[PDB]
């Protein structure tokens, strides 16, 4: 869980 | 630190809390003493860590952002500068806190090429953040400084990783938005973009089942900036 | 403290640069130190101080109800849970005391009109409640006498100065019945007191204000709503 979240995507 | 007479096991436990509890400065800060223990963060603590302090700066940026505007407004009385330089200096203390564990713990030789390539990207976006709100000579150390750390990360990914890896990904929306916004360079930011998007679709049939929902939401955000720049 | 150095005018400005930002604990941070300068709040500035320590507040006692309901969960091994619930705890504590200090120092006077004299009597109710919340035993006891205390005596000036229709004598009777029913253990009050508010607001209904003739309704409602709720 959180990979996406956690890569804080510009 | 004050983290210092807590068991590993615990600060992970009450950053876990603290994450139901929306109290993300207490996060980051549970987390901080977690990675001062000295041990590899798993793949979970790693993004435990991550979400933290993005939750931290990304609520101190979108307040640089209103009172910034406000300033611009008065196109007057000292009050609007003074707020943002106290916010300012929050976001450039929060900055150097991350970039002080990356240095410190977390950045390395060895380990997986995901963790190696997540905490080089990692050290850009905080390098991305001290340059939206610095000037002069700091600006420039901080531009190449970013520029320096997303490069590096994109080497590693390039040679260890398949095109349509989530991380792989993530570091080049990232580091297109950084030609785009930070370095004046929208024809890097694009073609950055467009030969990300290209060669994973050209690789499609490396996309695994684990990447197949995070991907295709990334390969969405490089499509939509390509469709806003062009 | 740290706004000593600082202008009443620019910490008022920068309460309100603070709120459009929503950074709350500076937009009350900027306020206490207006408030430290001595001089009366007007309606705009009490206000301000108000909906500053009211998202403090607001933000920890949600997060404290997150902590406590995971923690009963705990029925079905490890003192994570207690202890964090325990750090959060202590700060909400810590954040009622600075504006019961403030209350109580430089806000609660005998001089002033009845508004700003219940505004800030109904405050240091609210923020005793918010204490009685999260306290035990004796100096739990303590902390209801001294909420409902300071209800009664905002109670006492609004039946004596201001009109039955008047929003803000409403208000108080709301919130005041409220604390009856949820802290207090006493139904036999809140329903009086909710009952007694809207037979003498009705009785007056026909002298009530554009200005003010749709919250005195809209809270009036609500005293009826729960007078139906606990019959
Ligand atoms: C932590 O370490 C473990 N971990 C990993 C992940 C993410 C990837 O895990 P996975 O379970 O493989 O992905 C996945 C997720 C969700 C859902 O539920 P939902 O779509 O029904 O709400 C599914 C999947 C798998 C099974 C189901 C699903 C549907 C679809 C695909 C894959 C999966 C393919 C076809 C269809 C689809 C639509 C869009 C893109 C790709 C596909 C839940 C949990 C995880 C997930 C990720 C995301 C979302 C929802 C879910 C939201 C945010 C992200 C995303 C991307 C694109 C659109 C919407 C979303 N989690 N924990
Ligand atoms: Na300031
Ligand atoms: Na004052
Ligand atoms: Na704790």
């Amino acid at each position: 869980q959180g990979l996406l979240d956690a890569l804080d995507l510009a | 630190g004050a983290m210092g007479s807590m068991e590993r096991a615990s600060l992970i436990q009450k950053a876990k809390l603290a994450e139901q509890a929306e109290r993300y400065e207490d996060m980051a800060a549970f987390m901080k003493g977690a990675v001062e223990k000295g041990e590899e963060l798993s793949c979970e603590e790693r993004n435990l860590l991550s979400v933290a302090y993005k939750n931290v700066v990304g609520g101190q940026r979108a307040a640089w952002r209103v009172l910034s505007s406000i300033e611009q407004k008065s196109n007057k009385g000292p009050e609007v500068r003074e707020y943002r330089e106290k916010v300012e200096t929050e976001l450039q203390g929060v900055c150097d806190t991350v970039l002080g564990l990356l240095d410190s713990h977390l950045i390395k030789e060895a380990g997986d090429a995901e963790s190696r390539v997540f905490y080089l990207k990692m050290k850009g976006d905080y390098y991305r953040y001290l340059a939206e709100v610095a000037t002069g000579d700091d600006k420039k150390r901080i531009i190449d400084s970013a520029r320096s750390a997303y490069q590096e990360a994109m080497d590693i990914s390039k040679k260890e990783m398949p095109p349509t890896n989530p991380i792989r990904l993530g570091l080049a929306l990232n580091f297109s938005v950084f030609h785009y916004e930070i370095a004046n360079s929208p024809e890097e930011a694009i073609s950055l973009a467009k030969t990300t998007f290209d060669e994973a679709m050209a690789d499609l049939h490396t996309l695994s089942e684990d990447s197949y929902k995070d991907s295709t939401l990334i390969m969405q955000l490089l499509r939509d900036n390509l469709t806003l720049w062009t």
